[PDB]
């Protein structure tokens, strides 16, 4: 299916033909070399490099969470008091939603890509947007989102977390955290799984603050082309 | 007259020398902050790659909205060839 | 000339404020990196302090560009009625 995307331009089929995979097998053998050998090999480099991640990460730690699964098994105690956490379980729709919200969190760690298990945090995060909703009749508003979602992590216990969170960010291309989704619900559950270890507030403000600014920057930025265009667009009409 | 000209001409680059170099010991510090971020321990790598993002993004929009500005100036200047 | 004169005594005037402005601000740098050396989740405030920064910044590239927009729309009434 990558050699099938990748013919369809020719120098699509050169990097086909060049593979990094012998300097890996070489540098990952003794971790973090990996992760600034690929970054820099997609830094050198369009919907390729999706396929290229694709690729790589079905060919190419990992251990150690256990302390999370104490901890949240711990957590058991927790009700949703003190999250504030507006999800009312009662109701049939939501149960159903924070079910497969949870459903989404467990299907994470049987991913494929990164970014495919991106995916599938976000369709969590679009499940407990949908619980919440449904509960107050009324979007959900950004501080409500993080303590639902650990919430979400906090019942139900993904095969391998941490080993899942640090894998994508040791590759998957950052190129990811700029606007979209699937990264702003990543930093999210990382604030999540940060925070649960004994203010969560400033976690949703932050994060909040990043992703507008954000929002911004990718707006005056085409802005900036819109003016420069429309002007010189115009500038030759006469 | 020249005398005050020539003695605050002396004060003055001597506030924007001194100026100057407080500024960069304000961007030094901040750099330094910036250089808190990446660490072995209470991370959030995730948080602070993001604050990254950010402030790339916005350090190109300056060499954006400049070129904007030398390329909206170099049409002007073929309105100027209008005649 | 009292024209230099006058006007370099008010440029000493402005550098002056705008560097106790400066320095101000460099000092509560200081006073922020002065205290909790590391993991206090002193460093999350260290995260919104570049989110603030971040926010300036764009701003400043905001109000940057629709000035921009003034100069070039009156420069271009000249270069058409002139």
């Amino acid at each position: 299916e990558f050699i099938e995307f990748l013919k369809t331009h020719k120098t699509g089929q050169e990097i086909y033909k060049q593979t990094f995979l012998e300097g890996m097998h070489y540098k990952r053998d003794l971790i973090e070399e990996q992760s600034e050998c690929a970054q820099d090999f997609y830094h050198n480099v369009e919907k390729i490099m999706d396929q290229i991640e694709k690729y790589i990460m079905t060919r190419l730690d990992e251990k150690k969470d256990l302390a999370i699964q104490k901890r949240i098994r711990a957590l058991r105690w927790v009700t949703p008091q003190m999250l504030c956490v507006p999800v009312n379980e009662d109701i049939p729709e939501v149960s159903d939603m924070v079910v497969k919200a949870i459903t989404d969190i467990i299907e994470m760690d049987s991913k494929r890509v990164p970014r495919d298990k991106l995916a599938c945090i976000t369709k969590c995060s679009k499940h407990i947007f949908n619980a919440i909703k449904i509960t107050k009749n009324e979007p959900a508003s950004a501080d409500d989102f993080l303590p639902t979602l650990i919430y979400i992590v906090l019942k139900g216990n993904p095969p391998r977390l941490q080993s899942n969170i640090q894998y994508i960010t040791r590759f998957c291309n950052p190129s990811r955290l700029m606007t979209g989704e699937d990264g702003y619900y990543f930093t999210n559950l990382c604030c999540a799984v940060a925070f649960i270890e004994k203010n969560l507030d400033l976690l949703s403000q932050l994060n909040e603050r990043q992703e507008r600014i954000m929002n911004e920057a990718k707006k005056l930025e085409k802005d900036l082309i819109d003016w420069t265009d429309g002007i010189a667009r115009e500038v030759q009409d006469i | 007259t020249r005398d005050q000209v020539k003695k605050l001409q002396l004060m003055l680059r001597q506030a924007n020398d001194q100026l100057e170099k407080t500024m960069k010991d304000k961007q030094e510090l901040e750099d330094f902050i910036k250089q808190s971020s990446e660490d072995s321990s209470h991370q959030i790598s995730a948080l602070v790659l993001r604050a990254q993002a950010s402030e790339i993004l916005l350090e190109e929009l300056q060499q954006g909205l400049s070129q904007a500005k030398r390329d909206v100036q170099e049409q002007m200047a073929v309105l100027m060839q209008s005649r």
